[PDB]
């Protein structure tokens, strides 16, 4: 009787539990593991919080409407302030990190509309200014407000086009990436396993975010007859197999 | 301001408490470190990794 | 190897072509799940579609160009081209680079070819035989300020000396810090609020720069450096979707602004053909 | 025959043939199988 | 010196005091030493901007 | 050629050295150690940040002089605000932990004087008004400033009068609890190493502090002639086997 | 060959951080005298560091 | 392949791979040992 759409995710002191998943993905295909020895560079013996970073922080929620473009959060960003995952982050000069995201959105029967939730690595975003204006620090480190793509240009922030993904690349081509979509008559929420990516290993979780997370509404919302015409969308993440080192006097960032 | 024995000693004052002796980045290519043998080689290189060792002899 | 089985009418309960793509998998359906097929073999292994082959043909990669000719009175060899330089990089020409940005990071050893060509745009009674010294510059050493400094004698540098017509090869291995090179970088240098944003940071790499290495003869000659770059040994990891803006900049992902419709608008109906 | 001694110099690799595109088309966590039904 | 690539700061303080005898007067002074541990790496050679010329020399 | 003299602990990412130690005492004979299945009762994992926790915080220097009364620290409260440690003291609801101790005062072969570093488990404060007046929360967590018992009574606050360990027993009798001398002519530090002492297994490290470190000049501090008459006294402290426990919403306490 | 060696907490009578410079030598200190580090391989070995190599372009 | 007859023609030499810094780092004539007392 276990189905692909009922599913229990219980990591350090928190549960979630959807009756209406659609299976799960795991980036790339592999699951979320500790720095091996033979990988390691930086000679200091890390340190692992386990279940005290290592459980599920809700974001914020969204109010996905009829006019909503799409949101985008930052990782390890989104979660700076996340109870001791987010001071660990200050603390210590390098960290690593992979995560469960889990996003939400449940409607009724009536209801229709698609979001994709996809993961990108590496997520370089774009000026709006064209020719090489740079997107300014705190531009690509909104936190758990994450980045609303149906907000106005800013200066120094970057461009929130959606057909063409924050960088040059069309919106139908995402699905290059690990992703899911919430389909109001499937789905009601989407879950991936993001593994730890990046060119070295271990990194400053300050100065450099190694995967953007995106949700997008492509078949817009649309609500039964004189049925409210909005949903809340929210956005739950827990850092898993997480690892600090290099500790010291805690970082002072841009703004 | 002109290079001087000098320059080699750390100096310290007989009772402070709390304060700060020394400070200095590890640029071991510029700076403090260019000038010694370490520094004076690693100028030949492009490229550095691995531990330093500072020592301290009192006098 | 079989490219399609035989395979015949079906009544089942057991649906091949339903699927739900929420779950993010592409389901590997074959034409004969839906239609009724014959045997074929395949024919062909997919070779040249290896990412080794897909990056390993030279492309143009730079094109400057340096002049000899009496230094008398310069101020500024470099900015009369007495000799130049080149900010190594490889995303400056763009038809490599798109290739490249198919893959998030890609690690691979160089191997480069250098054509020189010469031009004598006005009144020469001959064509001089220049011998080029294009040598590698990293960084953190004495960059070079005539075109003829001590600078030149490279003595720990390596240099090559080739003649202006011909073409010098040489090869350099992987020289990125990390473990591959970024193709792109969601960071900074460093958490101050101006820093640069990009790869750009990242992906310093020093320069290269050439000079003739013959004094002055009467006349002005113009030598036009051609640098091709084909990666050998590759390795590239997660793929990402294609470029589809103009690019504006060595390093950002930045388009430009009132760009065109990238997508052909039909000349019809959804209903056309 | 290499004439050279260092590794960079050698020519261009030789074919992966190595070919694993689950890893892209099929990175589902419980293992989905052609012909059961997708969602249970 | 770069810095994406940077690789930190050193300082040194009073823990408690510099305390001299009796009939002893004014600065202490320390030595510093520096060295790479058995760990170190160097690569890719270059020339080093510590050295220059303007005219060869001659006997 | 190994002296008792000399000593070197490391602790994570910290290290001491003394040239003139006179041994170290261990409380009650025992080592810290983590809390044992037998002796658990709340069923929550614990989380143990080891190295980031684990290391050696040096507390801000007292100045002893010829008229000092003698200074008092709570533990874990000294630490409320060091590094990491800190910030898991206030974000799980239990939390346990031992430390190694090490109160350094150097002098040279002219001066005399003489400190006793003691432990003690438990220590109650008495309030100098004497009948059943409480001592306020605020006047029993002095935080790394500690308690300077050459202060003046304030109100709320402890007794402060040293021939009575602020508590009706005798300065003389303090020798029964874990403690060293630091006589200049001797030693010139002090190192005690605390295991984790309570009637539970866990407990709050806010509501309850578990050992008072007191450091009083006993012998008189007399300098050589014309010497300054005074010598700073500095207080470092590593905690050693922590666990905490019990992880939420950050405790927000008096003050 | 491993670069560090995986090394725990200390509490000795044996310091190996303090010498005597007057000595002439300098003595061969790592990191893992004075923190506590865990295994890393060097994957290195000084190659291009050869005097042959410094003297022979 | 040598194709000639004398040794200075040959090319580079190959790798000391001999390493051995304590003439440099250790002359000491009574032996140290790291963890001991430097002065006994
Ligand atoms: C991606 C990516 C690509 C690059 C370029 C890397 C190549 C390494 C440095 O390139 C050179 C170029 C020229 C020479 C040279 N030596 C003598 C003559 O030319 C040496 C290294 O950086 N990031």
């Amino acid at each position: 009787g276990y189905s692909d759409r009922v599913q229990q995710i219980t990591l350090g002191n928190s549960t979630i539990t959807t009756q209406e998943a659609a299976n799960a993905v795991v980036c790339y295909a592999e699951w979320p593991e500790y720095l091996p020895d033979v990988d390691a560079s930086d000679v200091n013996k890390t340190s692992k919080p386990d279940t005290s970073v290592c459980r599920f922080y809700t974001l914020d929620s969204k109010t996905w409407t009829t006019g909503s473009k799409g949101w985008c959060w930052k990782l390890p960003d989104a979660l700076k302030d996340m109870g001791v995952f987010g001071q660990n982050m200050f603390f210590h000069s390098l960290g690593r990190s992979g995560y469960t995201v889990h996003v939400q959105c449940n409607a009724t029967k009536f209801h229709s509309g698609c979001l994709l939730v996809v993961v990108i690595p590496e997520h370089q975003l774009a000026s709006h200014e064209g020719g090489n204006v740079s997107v300014k620090y705190t531009f690509t480190h909104p936190g758990e407000r994450g980045i609303d793509l149906s907000s106005a240009n800013e200066v120094g922030g970057p461009v929130k086009d959606v057909l063409y993904n924050m960088n040059g690349t069309l919106l139908g081509n995402l699905l290059i990436f690990p992703h899911q979509f919430i389909n109001l008559r499937t789905n009601n929420t989407a879950t991936i396993v993001i593994p730890y990516i990046n060119s070295v290993p271990i990194d400053s979780m300050t100065r450099h975010n190694n995967v953007s997370l995106m949700v997008i509404p492509i078949a817009p919302l649309t609500v039964p007859t004189g049925a409210t015409p909005s949903l809340p969308i929210t956005v739950t993440i827990a850092p898993m197999c997480t690892e600090f080192s290099g500790i010291r006097s805690k970082s002072i960032v841009p703004q | 301001t002109k290079d001087e024995v000098n320059s080699y000693l750390i100096p310290l004052n007989a009772n402070r408490q709390n304060e700060q002796v020394f400070g200095t980045n590890l640029f071991i290519g510029d700076g403090v470190f260019k000038t010694t043998l370490l520094g004076e080689i690693v100028q030949y290189y492009t490229h550095w990794s691995g531990s330093l060792r500072f020592s301290l002899m009192y006098t | 190897t079989v490219a399609s089985i035989s395979s015949g009418p079906k009544h089942t309960q057991k649906v091949p072509i339903l699927t739900a793509n929420e779950t993010g998998a592409t389901m590997p359906v074959l034409p004969s799940d839906s239609i009724e097929t014959r045997t074929t073999y395949m024919h062909f292994n997919g070779s040249e579609t290896d990412v080794e082959c897909f990056l390993g043909r030279a492309a143009c990669v730079h094109v400057t160009e340096i002049q000899n000719k009496d230094a008398t009175g310069i101020d500024n060899h470099r900015e009369a081209k007495l000799f130049n330089d080149w900010k190594i990089n490889l995303s400056s020409l763009v038809q490599l680079r798109k290739k490249l940005e198919l893959f998030t990071y890609v690690r691979f050893d160089s191997e480069y070819t250098i054509l020189a060509t010469a031009s004598q745009p006005d009144s020469a009674n001959y064509s001089s035989n220049l011998v080029v010294q294009a040598m590698y510059v990293p960084p953190g050493a004495p960059n070079p300020k005539e075109w003829d400094d001590y600078t030149w004698q490279s003595a720990s540098n390596p240099s090559v000396f080739f003649k202006v017509g011909d073409t010098s090869r040489f090869s350099v291995p992987y020289v990125g810090l990390a473990s591959a090179y970024n193709c792109f970088y969601d960071g900074y240098s460093h958490d101050d609020a101006e820093t640069q944003y990009g790869i750009t940071v990242l992906a310093h790499m020093g320069s290269m720069a050439f000079r003739i290495v013959n004094e002055h003869d009467e006349h002005k000659t113009l030598v036009k450096i051609r640098v091709y770059h084909r990666a050998k040994h590759v390795e590239a990891w997660i793929p990402r979707a294609p470029r589809a803006l103009p690019y504006t900049s060595i390093g950002r992902t930045n388009y430009p602004k009132n760009t065109e419709p990238v997508i052909k608008k039909r000349k019809g109906d959804i209903k056309s053909y | 025959i290499n004439y050279y001694k260092d590794a960079a110099s050698t020519s261009s690799a030789g074919q992966s043939l190595s070919m694993d595109p689950s890893k892209f088309t099929e990175p589902v966590k419980d293992l989905m199988l052609k012909g059961a039904p997708a969602l249970n | 010196p770069d810095t994406y690539t940077s690789a930190g700061f050193l300082s040194c303080w009073y823990q408690t005091s510099l305390i001299l005898p009796p009939e002893t007067t004014g600065q202490v002074y320390l030595l510093s030493f520096i060295s790479a541990c058995p760990d170190f790496k160097l690569r890719l050679m270059k020339d080093t901007q510590t050295i220059s010329q303007t005219v060869a020399l001659t006997e």
